[PDB]
């Protein structure tokens, strides 16, 4: 973030808030939210 | 269902004799062109209503060349004919700046501004001076005394927006019809075509620096700083 780039964080962190919700971590969703987590646009691993 | 005298205060002492509404209002001057120098009376002054405010907020065109003691005396008087003589005096002049339009942050960083900006004011019980414009860092700022308006107390601290009169989309209808022009409605959504920016509608008080220039920038500076400085020694406060 000091580096100014936000694209790569911004296509990172909904699969990480998915492996962290999946993996049960709260310090990491604490964490990824704050950096523009967007937790509505999670997309899931199969398709229903 | 207008005022007609303004309770000003004397230079030395404790409050003034009530001028008039036609009495007072000649110090402050303005510019038909950029040419003319001694310039005429204003005759622009009164209160704004803009949409979805409760409350109305007044403005003033004043001259480059006028006095800033004299606009610190109309806001005295102002908040002496709406508060009373013993309204709240301040402690800080708390004035802000920036980038009106090129500004754009990351939403944690503003978040961090925000909320240091909101305990600050909030804490302080400041008089926020910042640019009149509603684009970016005054905008924002008037999003923080927006949000810390609601409760406000009985004392609504004023948030003076200084800005440069030429700049402003609603200022040739302003300045046209009477000299109190207390029920001038405000459109922001109207298209002027030698202008482009709108007043910020959440600032409480508008002061509008005229040199006669149309749609040029950086008039409204020295006026701001010896204002603040005129605040800063009249309150004896720091800025
Ligand atoms: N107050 C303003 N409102 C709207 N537009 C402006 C303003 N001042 C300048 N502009 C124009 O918008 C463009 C964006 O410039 P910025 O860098 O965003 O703003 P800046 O030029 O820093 O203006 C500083 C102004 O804002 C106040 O904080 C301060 O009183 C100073 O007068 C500039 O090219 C300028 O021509």
């Amino acid at each position: 973030s000091k580096n100014g780039q936000h694209n790569e964080i911004a296509a990172c962190i909904n699969d990480n808030l998915m492996a962290a919700m999946m993996h049960n971590k709260p310090h990491f969703v604490e964490l990824y939210l704050g950096f523009d987590a967007k937790i509505y646009e999670l997309k899931p691993s199969e398709e229903v | 269902v207008a005022a007609k005298t303004l309770l000003i205060e004397n230079e030395d002492g404790k409050g003034s004799t009530r001028m008039e509404v036609q009495d007072f209002m000649k110090r402050f001057h303005m510019h038909a062109s950029e040419d003319d120098k001694t310039g005429s009376p204003s005759t622009a002054w009164g209160t704004l209503r803009f949409p979805t405010k409760e409350a109305t907020a007044p403005y003033l065109r004043l001259s480059v060349n006028d006095d800033p003691e004299d606009a610190l005396l109309f806001v005295k008087a102002m908040l002496a004919q709406k508060y009373g003589e013993t309204y709240d005096r301040p402690s800080l002049i708390l004035s802000v700046t920036g980038g009106a339009r090129n500004f754009t942050l990351p939403p944690r960083l503003e978040t961090a501004i925000a909320k240091g900006l909101r305990l600050a004011a909030q804490r302080t019980n400041a008089w926020v001076v910042t640019g009149g414009t509603n684009t970016g860092v005054m905008k924002l700022t008037g999003q923080i005394m927006e949000a810390l308006s609601k409760t406000q107390s009985h004392f609504i601290p004023p948030t003076i927006g200084i800005a440069t009169y030429g700049v402003i989309i609603g200022g040739d209808d302003m300045t046209r019809g009477e000299p109190p022009k207390i029920g001038l409605e405000y459109e922001m959504h109207k298209k002027d075509p030698p202008k482009t920016t709108p007043l910020d509608d959440n600032h409480n008080l508008f002061l509008l620096v005229d040199d006669g220039s149309t749609n040029k920038f950086g008039k409204e500076i020295k006026f701001r700083a010896a204002f603040e400085n005129a605040a800063g020694q009249a309150f004896a406060a720091p800025v």
